[PDB]
């Protein structure tokens, strides 16, 4: 069950992108 | 140019202010976007770009 909700209570995991001296 | 004639033919050319300008990048370039300090907030919006 875990898996299929990959693809059960899942934590939403969340990074940025960002830009810093211009990369 | 008064930069230039103020440091023309330095260690090489700057090689110093090329360095201390890197560290001014400080107080920007940051996600912050307005730095609180106490009950006191002074907001960069306008300018961070």
């Amino acid at each position: 069950a875990w898996t299929q909700v990959l693809l059960p209570k899942i934590k939403n995991v969340v990074h940025e992108l960002r830009i810093t001296n211009q990369v | 140019e008064n930069i230039y004639n103020r440091l023309g033919e330095d260690l090489n050319k700057w090689q110093a202010l090329l360095v201390q300008i890197r560290k001014a990048r400080g107080t920007f370039d940051n996600a912050e976007t307005k730095k609180e300090f106490g009950p006191v907030v002074i907001d960069y919006g306008k300018v961070q770009s």
